């Protein structure tokens, strides 16, 4: 058994955290104090859960967990929530003023005072694993702290742990969820030093997050409570080989093997079905074909983009529920027929399939209902680069005027790095471009 | 209010498009760079699809489906129609595709095959620049696009002896409703049709621009070379004892029919977070059996000048103001 | 994330008591500091603008300046005087006589350590010091020029905290003296450069709405004071009570000064004060309408750099999207299209005395150059002939100097001008 | 239409279907943290300068 290690970054990935690890309580029945009374092991055990959660000898089941923020108002939740006991308070770190949207302000003022805190807090974690596999990082691009900070982190974690792979869940700016005006300088600053130093990065854009929300859940304005639970909905998906018995995708390396056969181009297009209100009175349950035929329409997908237009590099199809692989053939045949799915020469047209019998769990009390199956599509698509060329473009316009560059510059950063970081991102827009398009 | 922006000036059908949508009041139009519209007259190359629909709170419609180049590229119409098992087709020309993959091998067998038999064996080779020869040496020679059987027999107007092509105007609105515009224009060479001088590309060549240059007796039969529907539909009762419905608007609906279906999976906006319509040109050939050939699929047409007003009008109805109403001259296929 | 307030001068302090007053009514705080509010918001983020004394008492962060007693008496007598620290009054005896040399040079300066004092003991006992604000007159002689000193003073001990003002601009419809024009052109100046962000409060717009809107045919500085005192509750509310998003001064600054000379605000404030609510249409309608912007400038003259919305009371959140989507994706033409999504909107549910929901707008438009061509053009009218100079060169003061200002505030104009054709 | 791999437990199944065959050092990072500090000592020792003025 090897253990893995979440860092949760900025006030997006520390309230993201805070619904991952709920709904991971719930799914192994480990209550807000820590026991777990089917662990038949006390104060030990190497079983498929002890990847994310260590034993004390008081039989208290402690996440593998780091939540670090520049200011204390959203982590000081955590310390008086309802899973208050979980963490110990190394844990949960603190400083007193935040990024203020700066990416400068949160990599170079902020981050040299608390960068070698944060990676002793967590050099403590790694020291308890017998084998440690690598680090899932949870963050936003447009904060301050969970841009700036978040480059610096992993550049250091690639110094301290070399060999460990790095995994990103990564929270997209859509000015439908409060964003700032600069969000866009932090997005291509922070993905350009963050680049080389990750192996798999699962994007979330909050418009595709929000649009399913008021869609499907019939919410008219959704709060970030809302959000953050359908989000670690598909995290849950996404790390529930590494949790649980299972055969694919058990260790962080096979991400990488699986979904990035070229290291740049290592950004996962998620699609998650079925997402059911809890208020819907009267519904019928969807079927396996159905939930698959729904991980082609853009609807559904993470990131708002059109994969016909695009060429795929890898596809994984993760299950939960009541599931048989003779229904999945059958709905993966019949969806050829019917949809444009178009791989590029150099790979194999094929689906890397996973199913786990036990079926999504909810939170009691939330928007999600209970459905007997479900699936989440993780595919490497060309057309995923829509939302760096949106992104790139909006940088664009203010930079040509340098609005806000006197931010940055402020907190010591020269503005050569603006132009190299957007250099690096015309860059990755054209191995897109090279990969997935024809002349 | 309403807003919209233009990204392609030179379009002289949208800049009527443009010009109707101020007349009605309720439409404003932006500078070509703000995103805050709710409808894009979108430019001919890379159009950034990618950046529509992305605004919250604006319905957003552009006038280009994403994808429509397959059909309206002549290398691709190619590939589109021998890959596509709902087309596989008999009023396509036998075409093949040549680079500089490639079809080399295949055109030359069946190039032999006809030559041998005794059948007539005149391809012509065009690209995205025409020549019209019998002699597939000479064909290659000149590439160095696609080759396609060149219908010797074509349905000659009378009197004059002459060539001629049909264009046929098709409007795909957001619901991927394909309305055809009842109003169709004939391209009619003014020189008589020689089957005999290839070399000479008046007689043989249906552009209005090559009647407009090289023929010296244009505009003789017709006003611009360019015969309505009443004229010709008229022409073929006095001489040939039918309609213009029955003897070719049928299989022209046909064609028009199964080229837009056969692609509609992949470039239908009908659950995507913005919307698509396109005006498309189909360009017919009619033989002595009264056969329709489809030709090509201009994916950015213009309009007959005397047909501009209505087509126009009808692109704001049916296409616009569907999506973003206000305070029939097509045909539902 | 502590504030602390400073109030100088006559208008400073006269506005700055009745900023205290309305939020400590919002806040629960009654005039002895004794908190009796009946919601835990109230209370979330008190700590921003009081401190915590003994026995529950809540004591303003405030500290109030001026060269002479008599302003200063009449807060202490006023309905909340008893509530400020009484170590936090710091006045002289001489005055100032609207003579921005005797606030910055002179008298100003004499009296300027033992503000800095007080203000560096109330920053001492802060967890972690957010920013100052400033209320004070431009055309005045303490607020303008010892307020602009204490400015300079403040940014040199605290240079990596955010300086924050309202500032009152001067008006021939509503003057004391003729040479206040010299004196806001020397202040702006100073604000140009040492100041972050900067609420433009124009007294020609005050007494525009009192006598157009209001139909107030003898207005009074009390009240033009009540459009300030609701605007200053407005455009602190992000600050003051619990929202979705935790902003602070600085992220202020970051998201509405995209350079750092342009950062003076147009702020707006609806409705204009009857016992019928405003629908949100007419709020937002009302809040982007020129008659009810306190700078006294026609937005439709220039373009929106950024703009900030805070709506006030339970309404459709909803149904604020809409119009907010509305107002910009129907004007377009006003905003620069090279901020991308540059108008934010915001909702607190706990709406101001008086009225089940308000709307307050915070707009930095290049329009405001109207306001400082205005104060130009009377400057140089006098200046050309060196008119009422003496009472400055009386006190150190050379021409040069006056040359400088305008010069300096010319080229912020040509700086709005600049962006407004980008 | 080829199934491979085929894997089960109690817990679940995985398999493959296939349709169709076919970095800067600690002292480098420290650096670049000083170079901006530096660059932050040096605007604020001209702030102060100016303001000494
Ligand atoms: N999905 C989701 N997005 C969030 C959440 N919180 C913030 N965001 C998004 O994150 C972006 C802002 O980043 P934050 O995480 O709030 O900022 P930060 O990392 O704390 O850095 P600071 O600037 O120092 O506060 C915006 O685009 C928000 O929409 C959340 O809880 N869920
Ligand atoms: N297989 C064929 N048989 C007979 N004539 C043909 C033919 N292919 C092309 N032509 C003639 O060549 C002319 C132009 O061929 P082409 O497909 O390149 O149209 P074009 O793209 O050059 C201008 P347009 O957009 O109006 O069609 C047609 O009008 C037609 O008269
Ligand atoms: C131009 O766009 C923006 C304007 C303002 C803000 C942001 C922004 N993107 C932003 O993210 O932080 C601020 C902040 C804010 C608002 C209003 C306030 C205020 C604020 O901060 C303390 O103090 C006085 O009234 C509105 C939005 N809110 C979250
Ligand atoms: N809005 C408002 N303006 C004032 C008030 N008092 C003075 N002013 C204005 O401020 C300027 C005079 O400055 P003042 O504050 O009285 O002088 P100071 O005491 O030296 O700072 C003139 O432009 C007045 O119109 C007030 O209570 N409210
Ligand atoms: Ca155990
Ligand atoms: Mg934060
Ligand atoms: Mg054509
Ligand atoms: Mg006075």
């Amino acid at each position: 058994m090897r253990e893995c290690i979440s860092i949760h970054v900025g006030q997006a990935g520390v309230q993201i955290g805070n619904a991952c690890w709920e709904l991971y309580c719930l799914e192994h029945g480990i209550q807000p104090d820590g026991q777990m009374p089917s662990d038949k092991t006390i104060g030990g055990g190497d079983d498929s859960f002890n990847t994310f959660f260590s034993e004390t000898g008081a039989g208290k089941h402690v996440p593998r967990a780091v939540f670090v923020d520049l200011e204390p108002t959203v982590i000081d939740e955590v310390r008086t929530g309802t899973y208050r006991q979980l963490f110990h308070p190394e844990q949960l770190i603190t400083g007193k003023e935040d990024a203020a949207n700066n990416y400068a302000r949160g990599h170079y003022t902020i981050g040299k005072e608390i960068i070698d805190l944060v990676l002793d807090r967590i050099r403590k974690l790694a020291d308890q694993c017998t084998g440690l596999q690598g680090f899932l990082v949870f963050h936003s691009f447009g904060g301050g702290t969970g841009s700036g900070f978040t480059s610096l982190l992993m550049e250091r974690l690639s110094v301290d742990y070399g060999k460990k792979s790095k995994l990103e869940f990564s929270i997209y700016p859509a000015p439908q969820v409060s964003t700032a005006v600069v969000e866009p300088y932090n997005s291509i600053l922070t993905t350009h030093t963050t680049l080389e130093h990750s192996d798999c990065a699962f994007m979330v854009d909050n418009e595709a997050i929000y649009d399913i929300c008021r869609r499907n859940l019939d919410i008219e304005r959704p709060t970030y409570t809302n959000l953050n639970r359908l989000i670690s909905q598909i995290v849950s998906s996404i790390t529930a080989s590494l949790r649980f018995d299972g055969a694919l995708n058990v260790d962080l390396t096979e991400f990488q093997t699986n979904l990035v056969p070229y290291p740049r181009i290592h950004f996962p297009l998620a699609t998650y079905a079925p997402v059911i209100s809890a208020e819907k009175a009267y519904h019928e349950q969807l079927s396996v074909a159905e939930i698959t035929n729904a991980c082609f329409e853009p609807a559904n997908q993470m990131v708002k983009c059109d994969p016909r237009h695009g060429k795929y590099m890898a596809c994984c199809l993760l299950y939960r529920g009541d599931v048989v692989p003779k229904d999945v053939n059958a709905a993966i045949a019949t969806i050829k027929t019917k949809r444009s799915i178009q791989f590029v020469d150099w790979c194999p047209t094929g689906f890397k399939v996973g199913i786990n019998y036990q079926p999504p769990t909810v939170v009691p009390g939330g928007d999600l209902a209970k459905v007997q199956r479900a699936v989440c599509m993780l595919s490497n698509t060309t057309a995923i680069a829509e939302a760096w060329a949106r992104l790139d473009h909006k940088f664009d316009l203010m930079y040509a005027k340098r609005a806000f560059v006197h931010w940055y510059v402020g907190e010591g950063m020269e503005e050569g790095e603006f132009s190299e970081a957007r250099e690096d991102m015309a860059a990755l827009e054209k191995d897109y471009e090279e990969v997935g398009v024809d002349s | 209010m309403y807003t919209f922006v233009v990204r392609d000036e030179n379009s002289s059908v949208y800049a009527e498009v443009s010009r109707l949508l101020l007349a009605t009041g309720q439409w404003k139009r932006l500078r070509k760079d703000n995103p805050r519209f709710n409808l894009m007259l979108g430019e001919r190359n890379r159009l950034p699809f990618g950046r529509l629909g992305h605004e919250p709170g604006l319905v957003q419609l552009v006038n280009y489906y994403r994808g429509a180049d397959k059909l309206c590229r002549k290398a691709s119409l190619v590939k589109l129609i021998k890959t596509s098992p709902e087309l596989s087709c008999t009023w396509f020309p036998e075409s093949y595709v040549i680079y500089p993959t490639d079809e080399r091998e295949v055109f030359l067998a069946a190039y032999n095959r006809r030559r041998e038999g005794r059948e007539g064996n005149v391809w012509i080779a065009k690209s995205s620049g025409i020549l019209i020869s019998s002699e597939a040496s000479e064909l290659l020679d000149f590439i160095d696009h696609v080759i396609q059987k060149y219908l010797e027999k074509p349905l000659l107007l009378e009197p004059g002896h002459r060539k001629f092509d049909i264009r046929s105007w098709v409007l795909v609105d957001h619901l991927y409703n394909i309305y055809l515009y009842r109003e169709g224009v004939l391209r009619t060479s003014s020189e008589p049709y020689n089957s005999a001088n290839f070399q000479d590309k008046t007689c043989h060549l249906t552009n209005h621009c090559i009647q407009k240059e090289y023929s010296k007796n244009y505009g003789r039969y017709e006003e611009g070379n360019e015969m309505f529907f009443e004229e010709f539909n008229q022409y073929l009762m006095d001489a040939l004892n039918t309609t213009l419905e029955n003897s070719i608007l049928l299989q022209i609906k046909h064609i028009i029919r199964s080229c837009l279906m056969c692609i509609e999976p992949a470039i239908s906006t009908k659950h995507l977070h913005y919307q698509s319509f396109q005006l498309f040109g189909f360009d017919f050939m009619v033989d002595e059996e009264l056969k329709v050939w489809l030709i090509e699929v201009n994916g950015a047409p213009a309009c007959a000048q005397k047909l501009y007003a209505e087509l126009c009008q009808g692109i704001v109805d049916v296409a616009i103001s569907s999506v973003f109403p206000l305070a029939s001259i097509f045909i539902k296929l | 994330r502590e504030i602390v307030h400073i109030q100088a001068g006559q208008c400073g302090n006269q506005i700055g008591a009745k900023f205290w007053e309305v939020i400590s009514d919002e806040h629960g705080i009654d005039p002895t500091g004794s908190y009796h509010g009946d919601s835990d918001l109230q209370l979330e983020r008190i700590n921003v603008y009081y401190n915590e004394a003994t026995g529950n008492k809540y004591v303003p962060r405030a500290i109030l300046v001026d060269l002479e007693p008599g302003t200063m008496d009449s807060v202490r007598s006023g309905p909340f005087g008893q509530i400020f620290r009484p170590d936090n009054f710091v006045f002289g005896q001489s005055g100032a006589g609207n003579n921005w040399a005797k606030g910055h040079y002179t008298e100003g300066a004499e009296l300027v350590d033992s503000v800095l004092d007080v203000v560096r003991k109330e920053s001492e006992s802060c967890d972690c010091l957010q920013g100052f604000q400033l209320t004070h007159s431009l055309g005045g002689g303490t607020g303008s020029g010892m307020g602009t000193l204490l400015i300079s003073k403040i940014r040199e001990e605290y240079p990596d905290r955010i300086m924050n003002t309202f500032s009152v601009m001067p008006s021939p419809k509503v003057s004391d003296t003729v040479v206040e024009p010299y004196n806001a052109t020397l202040s702006v100046h100073q604000l140009v450069e040492n100041t972050d962000e900067t609420y433009c409060i124009d007294n020609e717009a005050l007494y525009d709405i009192c006598f157009r809107t209001l139909k107030l045919t003898t207005p009074t500085y009390g009240d033009l004071n009540h459009l300030v005192s609701a605007t200053m509750s407005g455009v602190t509310t992000c600050l003051r009570f619990p929202g979705q998003l935790n902003a602070d001064l600085r992220k202020l600054a970051v998201n509405m000064v995209p350079f750092p000379r342009l950062h003076f605000f147009m702020p707006g404030f609806a409705p204009l004060t009857q016992y019928r609510a405003l629908t949100v249409p007419e709020l937002t309608q009302q809040m982007f309408d020129s008659k009810n912007m306190m700078a006294a400038c026609d937005p439709r003259h220039g373009r929106y750099l950024t703009v900030a919305a805070i709506f006030r009371g339970r309404m459709s959140m909803k149904e604020v999207d809409e119009q907010m989507l509305n107002v910009q994706n129907k004007n377009s033409s006003y905003f620069v299209e090279w901020i991308p999504n540059n108008v934010k909107t915001a909702v607190c549910d706990i709406p101001p005395r008086g009225l089940k929901m308000s709307a307050t707008f915070i707009g930095n438009s290049t329009a405001i150059q109207e306001l400082f061509k205005r104060i130009s053009e009377q400057f140089t009218a006098m200046f050309r002939r060196k008119a009422f100079l003496h009472w400055y060169t009386g006190e150190g003061m050379d021409e040069m100097e006056f040359t400088e200002a305008e010069s300096n505030m010319n080229d912020l104009v040509s700086e709005y001008q600049q962006y407004q054709d980008a | 239409m080829e199934v491979i791999e085929l894997n089960k437990c109690t817990s679940g199944q995985s398999f493959e279907v296939i349709l169709k065959p076919p970095d800067p050092s600690l002292e480098e990072i420290q650096k670049k943290l000083e170079a901006a500090e530096e660059r932050r000592k040096y605007q604020e020792a001209e702030l102060l300068k100016h303001l000494a003025e």
